[PDB]
């Protein structure tokens, strides 16, 4: 298999611990050619996924990145849910060597999300990057 | 068998044949049964019931593709409204090899005539057109005296025999080209247009030539007919053990001894043809390679001769009969330049309508020249086996370029290593520009 | 009030897809910076269209999947032909997708018009006039197309038709110069032999230099060789 | 990106002037009189359209027209 | 400066009689003008398309498709070589040769006499008789190298 | 009616053809010699497929997407490997004589040609022969003719003759010396030859009034307006 291969990353053992923690609903894994997993979480279950992933055994204890992206444009979107915006977190685990991505969709009226910055204190300025470049402000 | 005896029961088409190469005319066409199973189909028989005869007694198409005919004259529209139906006769031969109408043309004219009354009166068509090859002359003009003898002597006019049947021939000489004799591209050149031909399975019995339903039928196929209703049906079923009903004119060509013209049932094995009929290779030629249809079809070795030239006896070989006119290629003679020669017929000859088979082979005739001229490039016999698996049925319009890259398949297929002496000299597509690094890959 | 439907064929300036204008020219619009570089080195503000819904520069909306009507040039990544106008389409070969530009703004009547009863007479030819016929060539009879320097190569010279019947009665062979006067103009033309024309008319290319569309139907004298 | 090899990038960095109008370089100002940086090659003897000096098929690997009317098949 | 003939037209006319449409006559007609003239001018097309109706683009077409309507001038008599597989295992490059060698031209090209205009031919359906070439509606069999300068003389 | 495309279901009409049903679809199949305006031909070979007869079917067969009914319950396969390499070598064949002269052509960024050789993923040549050329004919003030850059799709004879009634334009020649064209020279005198300039696919046909004073189509501002 090419390592450029379109991959949903179902046999990720993050992805079984969020199923078996949240539910086989709530979330919805998207099949990317970005090598790791992205989950689409909704936007008040994102404190408490983000939690539950920083007590993992071995946790994700980095916050790579954390962005805004404007999909109001974006044609092709299959098997992604209604998103005017979305905001992606990029977490990464050293210990298990892999990495997650944690995309939460907004619409137009109300751009508002939790702050991350009570879990990874790296989102103050990423935060403020995304209330500057976007109009996503964070609660 | 070292003499032939040539009798009406085991010979039905070439029995009133002359012997010293003159043609057959009306009063001697008469002489010999002439015109019983047009009197029989004009007087005590349906229409419907000639078609259903013609389709029980098995006569498969001559052309060389072997469609039943009963079942392209059961095609014909059953409305009443259409009484402008049309039979033609693809007399238009250009195949190399292929030289089985010209026989039946030249020396029984009569016999054509007769089978184009009984199928015009069994598919109720008011005229029939010959379509002819401007090549074949004297066959052009014993088929309008024939035509004339009969619309002097009663036939071939308005009401034959006190029927009240209209029918009338004509003969449209072709101006020369390979794919008129396809029937769609033959009813193209009928109209007087440029001869590409047409897409099925809008076919030519429901909308063909000016939009009515005509038929296409070949010179042999027409020319069976009459004995059908002459003599009888379960006669034509009984005159050879085999599921392919009939007889078929064939026949070896090429430095044979004895190259000729031989009316044989089906069943018959091509190597009792050769070693009988042609009388074999000559005194020095050792028989490397054969063709059961003459250019269209695909080579064989000798291991293939013993097969009965059946149309699924040679079909489950990789191969086809065709018109059964089978070809011989000794060992004297270079495989890449036979193929060049036939790839350039079928390159020149064929018409401009769709790509693959227009820029398919010219290109395997430069590889084929290349070949010849020891110029070969690593990378040209997999090119034609792409292009062969690339030109084959359903991916042209037209069943030109399968009939075209068959032989290409077979000489790939069986004398390789001539092909693989034919590359001496390493690929270079591009050249230098002296001031730009070439993408050199290992 | 009759004319109240002209604002149903395009929205107003303030219209975006997703809030955004929809732009004149495609992404790849070369030469930016060095357009103007002749005249003037440092590049002007772009030209501002308070007009319409469109801007001048790349910076807006021509995806085939936007709700709108109208449409600037069909461009589809993949598709840089004019068969790039399939993209643009709910069906290829139907309408166009999320409807046409233009609306009707006529609404057939519940009743129709009268029998019209003048009807007119033959027409006679008479001595001495001639009755003009339009001709109104596609390259030649627009006030507009004529004004191209490419059209004047396919425009025809300017001629005159006359039927072979009158040709005869006036003596004159075709291709040479015939005089006609019409107010108080005598001017000279080329004629040609029309063979559908009818006795008693004469025919003219309407729209052309020196003979004006509103001709037709009208009359003509002093039909004289030159 | 030139399919002629007719923009070429010199070894020569020596620039820089008085007025920023005058830094657009118009086509007397770019135009060597000599082949740089890829002498040899020659793009209209790849082209196929007719060239003052080259009629139709004369270019590489481009054969000679056939005309429409020949007698050959 | 073309111009058809009374016999051309009442042949073009009695070709038309056999069909449902001129257009069906069109080839015949062609046929008929390279009978009477040896090859079809410029302007046969047109009177052509004229006497039929057709567009001249179609005459041209058809003109153009098929091998033997010629529409370059040939010479007074056309040898037709046959370049098929079985005149080629029986041997037609050295009749060609022989033809080449007597005529001193190439194929498709004619002779600075205006009499002889070689050409090749798709087949010529007499493949059981050697090598095979048509001059002027006659055929040729069981062909030689050294019989070929004999069958070219007696023609005129 | 419904047909499965790559396994997928879609409904489209069953009365028409089955590469405007996936085209109107949003899906990819290149063609040249169908028009949505003049019918469907086989003058090329295109916009081949794979169709199946049932569901579960490996090896299917080469049919034209322009040609076959869009019935229900076919089951036809786009980016299969073998519809893709056989349209890969329908597109070698059909560039196998074309003349290297992209730049100094008229449609250049505007080539339906370019957008499906680079579509099908057709880069490298390993055609070495010699290619094939045409004189160029005077069609008038308007249209440009450069029958070289022909791929023979037959598009531009059946619009001027089929749809638009004129007697100039057709075909002429044989198997591979193929003319499309006017008898003789002069002036295309039907009043709709201007729309074989964006008929053709290619630049045989092209606009003269813009080859005096030329740029690309991405250097053009356009604008909708009304004639
Ligand atoms: N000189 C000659 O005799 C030559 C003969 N051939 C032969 O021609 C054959 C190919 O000819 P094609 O017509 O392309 O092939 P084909 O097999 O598709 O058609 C042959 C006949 O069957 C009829 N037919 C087949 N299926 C039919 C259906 N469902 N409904 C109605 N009619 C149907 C057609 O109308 C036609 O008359 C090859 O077998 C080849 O050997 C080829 C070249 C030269
Ligand atoms: C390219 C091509 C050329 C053909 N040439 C001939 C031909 O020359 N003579 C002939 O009888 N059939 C020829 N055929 C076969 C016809 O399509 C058709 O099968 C035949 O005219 C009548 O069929 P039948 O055998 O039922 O009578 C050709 C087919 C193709 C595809
Ligand atoms: S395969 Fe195509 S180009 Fe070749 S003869 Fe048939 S229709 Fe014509
Ligand atoms: S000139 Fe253009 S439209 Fe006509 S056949 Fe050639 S590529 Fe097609
Ligand atoms: S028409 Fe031919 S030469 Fe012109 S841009 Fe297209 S592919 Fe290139
Ligand atoms: S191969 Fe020459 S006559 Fe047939
Ligand atoms: S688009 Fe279907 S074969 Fe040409």
């Amino acid at each position: 298999e090419p390592a450029w291969q379109t991959r949903d990353h179902l046999d990720d053992p993050v992805i079984g611990e969020l199923r078996n923690r949240f539910g086989p609903d709530a979330f919805t894994v998207q099949a990317t050619r970005t090598g790791v997993p992205v989950v689409w979480i909704k936007r008040e279950q994102l404190l408490e996924v983000g939690d539950f992933l920083k007590k993992l055994p071995k946790p994700y204890v980095m916050l790579f990145d954390l962005h805004g992206m404007d999909e109001r444009l974006r044609t092709h979107r299959e098997g992604l849910p209604a998103a005017d915006f979305s905001v992606f977190y990029h977490l990464i685990s050293i210990d298990r060597n892999r990495d997650i991505m944690l995309k939460v969709a907004l619409a137009e009226n109300d751009l508002h999300v939790p702050t991350f910055t009570k879990l990874f204190p790296n989102a103050n300025w990423y935060e403020r990057e995304t209330w500057d470049l976007f109009g996503i402000t964070f609660d | 068998m070292k003499n032939i005896i040539r009798t009406p029961e085991t010979h039905p088409l070439t029995w009133r044949l002359r012997d010293d190469k003159q043609p057959v005319w009306l009063d001697e066409y008469r002489s010999k049964n002439g015109y019983e199973g047009a009197r029989k189909a004009l007087t005590g028989l349906s229409p419907d019931e000639i078609v259903n005869q013609v389709k029980d007694a098995g006569l498969k198409g001559r052309g060389g593709a072997g469609f039943s005919t009963g079942l392209k004259w059961s095609l014909m529209p059953k409305d009443e409204s259409m009484n402008i139906r049309y039979l033609l006769c693809n007399a238009d031969e250009m195949e190399p090899g292929t030289y089985k109408d010209r026989l039946l043309m030249e020396q029984l004219p009569h016999l054509l005539v007769e089978g184009m009354l009984i199928s015009a009166f069994a598919l109720k068509a008011y005229r029939g057109y010959i379509f002819l090859r401007g090549e074949y002359i004297e066959a052009a003009v014993n088929l309008r005296r024939a035509i004339a003898e009969a619309t002097e002597a009663g036939l071939l006019g308005k009401n034959i025999m006190g029927t009240g049947f209209d029918f009338e021939l004509f003969v449209h000489t072709g101006a020369g080209r390979y794919i008129c004799g396809e029937e769609t591209a033959l009813i193209n050149s009928l109209e007087g247009r440029r001869a590409n031909p047409r897409s099925k399975p809008p076919f030519p019995a429901t909308s063909g030539a000016w939009g009515k339903p005509t038929c296409v039928n070949n010179v042999e196929t027409l020319c069976n007919v009459p004995a059908i209703l002459a003599n009888g049906v379960e006669w034509y079923q009984n005159i050879s053990k085999s599921k392919d009903a009939g007889t078929k004119l064939m026949g070896f060509s090429g430095r044979v001894k004895n190259p000729g013209l031989w009316e044989l049932p089906f069943g018959t094995t091509a190597r009792e043809i050769l070693e009988d009929y042609a009388g074999g290779m000559r005194d020095g030629l050792k028989f490397k390679a054969w063709q059961p249809g003459g250019a269209g079809t695909d080579f064989l070795t000798e291991a293939h001769l013993d097969l009965p030239m059946e149309f699924e006896s040679i079909g489950k070989a990789g191969s086809r009969l065709g018109t059964a006119l089978a070809m011989a290629v000794d060992h004297e003679i270079n495989m890449v330049s036979l193929v060049r020669n036939l790839e350039e017929f079928f390159a020149r000859e064929s018409c401009g309508w769709c790509t693959p088979c227009r820029d398919g082979l010219p290109w395997s005739v430069k590889i084929l020249r290349a070949l010849e001229r020891g110029e070969g490039q690593p990378g040209d016999i997999e090119t034609l086996e792409q292009l062969c698996r690339f030109l084959g049925p359903g991916k042209t319009f037209c069943a030109h370029a399968p009939g075209a890259v068959e032989p290409l398949q077979s000489a790939i297929k069986y004398f390789r290593e001539e092909f693989e002496a034919g590359i001496k000299q390493p690929f270079s597509n591009t050249h230098l520009i002296n001031g730009i690094q070439p993408n050199l890959l290992k | 009030p009759e004319l109240a439907g002209i604002k149903d064929a395009a929205p107003d300036a303030t219209f975006r897809i997703r809030g955004q204008k929809l732009a004149r020219e495609p992404h790849r619009y070369s030469g930016r910076t060095a357009m103007r570089a002749n005249i003037s080195v440092h590049e002007p503000r772009q030209p501002q269209d308070i007009d319409t819904m469109f801007t001048f520069s790349m910076e807006g909306n021509n995806q085939p999947t936007a709700h709108r009507s109208q449409v600037p040039f069909a461009w589809a990544p993949g598709w840089n032909s004019p068969q790039a106008w399939n993209k643009f389409q709910d069906e290829v070969g139907g309408k166009l997708r999320f409807g046409d530009p233009g609306v009707r703004l006529f609404e057939t009547s519940e009743n129709g018009l009268d029998y019209f009863t003048s009807v007119p007479a033959r027409f006679q030819p008479q001595d001495g006039k001639w009755r003009i016929a339009p001709y109104y060539h596609l390259f030649g009879s627009d006030e507009l197309s004529q004004r191209a320097p490419v059209f004047q190569s396919r425009m025809p010279q300017p001629y005159i038709k006359l039927n072979p019947a009158d040709a005869a009665k006036l003596g004159v062979n075709a291709g040479t110069r015939v005089s006609f006067s019409y107010d108080g103009n005598t001017v000279t033309l080329p004629v040609e032999i029309a063979e559908g024309l009818t006795a008693g008319q004469v025919g003219l290319p309407m729209g052309m230099s020196g003979i004006a569309p509103v001709l037709a139907g009208a009359h003509l004298e002093d039909l004289k060789e030159a | 990106a030139c399919p002629t090899t007719a923009i070429q990038l010199t070894p020569d960095f020596e620039m820089g002037e008085y007025k920023r109008q005058d830094l657009v370089y118009e086509k007397e100002d770019l135009l060597i009189s000599g082949p740089g940086k890829y002498p040899e090659y020659n793009f209209y003897r790849m082209a196929g359209m007719a060239i003052d000096g080259k009629d139709k098929g004369e270019a590489e690997n481009e054969a000679k027209p056939i005309d429409v009317k020949s007698l050959l098949p | 400066a073309f111009e058809l003939s009374a016999a051309e037209r009442e042949a073009i006319e009695h070709e038309m009689h056999h069909y449902e449409d001129p257009r069906a006559a069109s080839i015949e007609a062609l046929k008929i003008v390279q009978k009477q003239r040896g090859w079809v001018p410029d302007g046969a097309i047109h009177a052509i398309a004229d006497v039929l109706g057709i567009p001249a683009s179609d005459v041209e077409g058809v003109a153009t498709f098929y091998s033997q309507i010629f529409r370059q001038p040939v010479g007074r008599h056309v040898i037709r070589y046959c370049d098929s597989v079985v005149c080629h295992i029986n041997g037609y490059q050295g009749i060609q040769a022989a033809l080449e060698k007597k005529l001193n031209i190439k194929p498709g090209q004619t002779t600075f006499d205006g009499r002889f205009t070689l050409l090749p031919t798709c087949c010529l359906g007499n493949c059981d008789k050697g090598p095979n070439m048509m001059i002027d509606e006659d055929t040729h069999a069981h062909l030689t190298p050294e019989a070929i300068p004999e069958l070219l003389e007696r023609y005129k | 009616a419904t047909i499965h495309v790559d396994g997928k279901e879609y409904e489209v009409n069953g009365a028409d053809n089955l590469l405007e049903a996936c085209l109107s679809l949003g899906l990819d199949i290149p063609y040249f010699c169908w028009h949505p305006a003049l019918g469907s031909v086989g003058a090329c070979r295109q916009c081949a497929v794979k169709q199946y007869q049932n569901a579960e079917d490996t090896r299917g067969r080469l049919v034209m997407s322009c040609m076959t009914p869009a019935s229900d319950g076919t089951f036809i396969s786009i980016d299969d490997e073998e519809a893709k390499q056989f349209r890969e070598s329908v597109v070698e064949w059909l560039m196998t004589n074309h003349p290297h002269d992209c730049p100094v052509c008229e449609e250049g960024g505007n080539c339906h040609l370019q957008d499906m050789t680079v579509m099908t993923g057709h880069s490298f040549r390993r055609y070495r022969f010699t290619k094939r050329t045409h004189r160029n004919q005077d069609l008038g003030p308007f249209i440009s003719h450069e029958m070289n850059r022909c791929i023979a799709c037959y598009r531009c004879v059946r619009y001027y003759k089929d749809y638009a009634g004129g007697t100039d334009l057709g075909v002429y020649g044989a198997h591979d010396n193929v003319y499309f064209g006017r008898p003789e020279d002069g002036t295309l005198e039907s009043e709709f030859s201007g729309n074989l300039v964006e008929i053709c696919p290619t630049g045989v046909f092209t606009d003269k009034t813009h080859s005096e004073r030329y740029n690309r189509k991405w250097d053009m501002q356009f604008a909708p307006s009304i004639c």
